[PDB]
């Protein structure tokens, strides 16, 4: 097994520092049940 | 909602110590205690103790505190809410009075008043 | 041990049984929760009922619980054939362990 | 304790339900290339916020963080007991198990509000 | 029935007053030429919405769809009976007949709110 | 009288507290060089407004102009009597004397709301 250098696709460079990161989207609305009801 | 497979029937003799395994899957291992319970011939079932894989804390009955080695590994996460864990059990001064089936049991909840309650069990291991 | 159960009781198909579970003040009952376990002989048990009357997931609504100041009771409404086993009760709190009971074998021969 | 933004992300739904104003603060402020890319973000942030405030307004929960409603919990959505939800599952697990039925509930929370004030307009019609 | 967005546009004011959350949903979401023309629209939509939510906030109707007030109906605005408004006229006809007096009412709905909470600050001053 | 926008800027805090809807109206509407400079302003105006409406929402004051809370007045913030504040000082003077402690109060007004509705979710749990 022999290994040779190379590259070119410049996103390999950014990928070597953006591997630690990930974008997520906050969705703060949650529906869940309890024994609670509103008055009249 | 996962399995808690254990080791085999390792029958030794008095004086020695026996190590029994408990490999988990299907659930986040660090989220629930691992209770240890035995049903020997001569008594009924007896609660030995549980250990928290997250807090690393241990609580066990005074009838087994000076006998039981209770340790755990650290989970190898599989997915976001799944993992694979491992809990170990040993006993010191072993006799023929400790002959019986031994199981591990995942705790019930992650909060409330029934947190450590042995809910999800394994299959059993026959001692001496 | 100290948590004396109901020795043994028999039953019949379609009927309902009742298992006792009581001990001294040091383990029962008004200051402790009670859990009930269906335990086949030396095999995989099953949590039926925790925190007195609360049922575990997947537990049929046949099993009902009730804890008085002196004794805890486990009912098995509408006996189905797959019910013959030994039932154990455990006394516990939030930061303690299980004080298992003496056991009660239930027969359904009918 | 003060866990911080999304601190109770792995905690039970009962524990996280007490730390709501933490994630409520940083939902609108924060915890010529990019002048048009920055302005494109300062507009998107407001639109996502006003949508969540729009649904809260048509459910009667405008200004509420914990808001009780009139829609009873259909067991078809999740046949889980109460103590096996808030003392066991995390809010991330819950949003997955209710992913499908989440749109059904949002409509039921609307007409239960428009009929409610329509009943209140009659309650004060005397 | 579910008429849809503006479905009851030709229906009586009493019938349309029950289908308010239908038009309330699509008021903020929907039922490089145009990158700057699209962004110009995504900003205008929020500003028109926040103005309508601004007036509702200074009238005490924040979160309300049907909101009862304290301003009595001046017969000079429209001397029409109640059953000849909600069971006869459409909301499009009504907005024309009250076109002039519409600005007078918006001010009366404001000070009737600032004096109301000023009275409530005294109601809780003991 | 009708002083106008910021009319009671030099008046006592008690007099100005009755003319709040005057400054509340002109906070969102008003009393290709600058096409991108105008749009830059039409976005900033909404963001400043939604921040002030964000704090009012997490304090339980959404829709309120005068809003009473649960946080008792710490004498360390200002050891001034009641009649020497509202009948003597102006709102501009007050904002200076409470400049430091202004951030402490905003947090206390938040958890006093999240604990309040957490108590109300238990009040309706029966
Ligand atoms: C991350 O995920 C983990 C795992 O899911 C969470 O850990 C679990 O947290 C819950 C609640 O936070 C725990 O339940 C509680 O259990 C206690 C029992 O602890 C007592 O006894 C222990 C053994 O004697 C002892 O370790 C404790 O002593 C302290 O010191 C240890 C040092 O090792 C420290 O680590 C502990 O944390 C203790 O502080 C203690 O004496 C039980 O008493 C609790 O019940 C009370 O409170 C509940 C409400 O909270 C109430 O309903 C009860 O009636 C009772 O009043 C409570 O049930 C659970 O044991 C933890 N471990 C598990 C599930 O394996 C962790 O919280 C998560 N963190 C985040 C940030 O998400
Ligand atoms: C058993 O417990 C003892 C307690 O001191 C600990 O030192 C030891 O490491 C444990 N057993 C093993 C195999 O690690
Ligand atoms: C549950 O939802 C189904 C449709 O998803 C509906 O047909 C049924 O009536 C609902 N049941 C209850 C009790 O609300
Ligand atoms: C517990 O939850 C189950 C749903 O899984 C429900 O059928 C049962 O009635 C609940 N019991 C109690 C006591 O709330
Ligand atoms: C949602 O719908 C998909 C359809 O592919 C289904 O696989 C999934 O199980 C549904 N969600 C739940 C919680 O059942
Ligand atoms: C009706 O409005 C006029 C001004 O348009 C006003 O002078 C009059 O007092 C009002 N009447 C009532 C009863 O409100
Ligand atoms: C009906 O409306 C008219 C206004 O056109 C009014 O004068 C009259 O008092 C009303 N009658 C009733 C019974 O409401
Ligand atoms: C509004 O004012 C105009 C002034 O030209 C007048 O013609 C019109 O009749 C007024 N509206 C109504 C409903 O009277
Ligand atoms: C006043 O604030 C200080 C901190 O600024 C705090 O330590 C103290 O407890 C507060 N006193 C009262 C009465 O709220
Ligand atoms: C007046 O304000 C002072 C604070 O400077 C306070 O100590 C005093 O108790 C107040 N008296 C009355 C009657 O409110
Ligand atoms: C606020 O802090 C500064 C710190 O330099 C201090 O000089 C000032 O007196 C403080 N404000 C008040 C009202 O005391």
């Amino acid at each position: 097994e022999t290994f040779r250098p190379g590259g070119g696709d410049m996103r390999d460079n950014w990928r070597s520092e953006l591997y630690k990161y990930k974008v997520v989207k906050i969705e703060p609305l949650g529906v869940a049940p309890t024994r609670c009801k509103r008055r009249v | 909602q996962g399995q808690l497979v254990q080791s085999g029937a390792t029958t030794t003799k008095p004086g020695s110590s026996v190590k029994i395994s408990c490999k988990t899957s299907g659930y986040r291992f660090n989220f629930y205690h691992i209770n240890w319970i035995r049903q020997t011939a001569g008594r009924g079932p007896e609660w030995m103790g549980w250990i928290s894989p997250y807090s690393g804390d241990k609580n066990l009955a005074p009838a087994f505190q000076d006998r039981v080695n209770m340790t755990t590994d650290t989970e190898v996460p599989v997915t976001s809410f799944t993992s694979t864990g491992a809990a170990y059990m040993e006993i010191r001064n072993l006799t023929s009075d400790d002959t019986g089936t031994y199981f591990c049991a995942k705790g019930l909840l992650r909060d409330g008043s029934s947190t450590w309650l042995p809910y999800l069990w394994g299959q059993g291991t026959l001692l001496t | 041990s100290v948590l004396t159960q109901s020795a043994s009781v028999s039953g019949s198909l379609g009927q309902s049984v009742t298992i006792s579970c009581t001990g001294p003040n040091s383990v029962c009952c008004s200051h402790k929760s009670i859990s009930w376990y269906q335990w086949p002989p030396g095999r995989a048990p099953t949590l039926i009922i925790y925190e007195d009357n609360e049922r575990a997931p997947g537990i049929s609504p046949r099993f009902s619980g009730y804890k008085s100041y002196w004794s805890a009771y486990l009912t098995i409404s509408d006996l189905r054939p797959e019910d013959e086993t030994t039932y154990y009760c455990c006394s516990y709190t939030h930061n303690s362990g299980c004080v298992f009971g003496t056991g009660t074998k239930v027969s359904v021969l009918g | 304790v003060f866990l911080g933004f999304l601190g109770a992300a792995g905690s039970t739904m009962g524990a996280a339900s007490m730390t709501l104003t933490v994630q409520a603060r940083n939902l609108l402020s924060g915890i010529t290339v990019w002048g048009i890319k920055q302005l494109q973000a300062r507009v998107l942030a407001v639109e996502r916020y006003l949508r969540d405030q729009q649904l809260l307004g048509i459910w009667g929960c405008s200004g509420k963080l914990i808001c009780c409603t009139n829609v009873p919990w259909n067991s078809s959505w999740s046949n889980r007991n109460l103590s096996e939800i808030w003392d066991n599952m995390t809010w991330l697990q819950w949003d997955k198990e209710i992913s499908n039925y989440t749109q059904i509930i949002y409509g039921l929370l609307e007409e239960s509000q428009n009929q409610q004030e329509k009943n209140e307009q009659d309650l004060l019609a005397l």
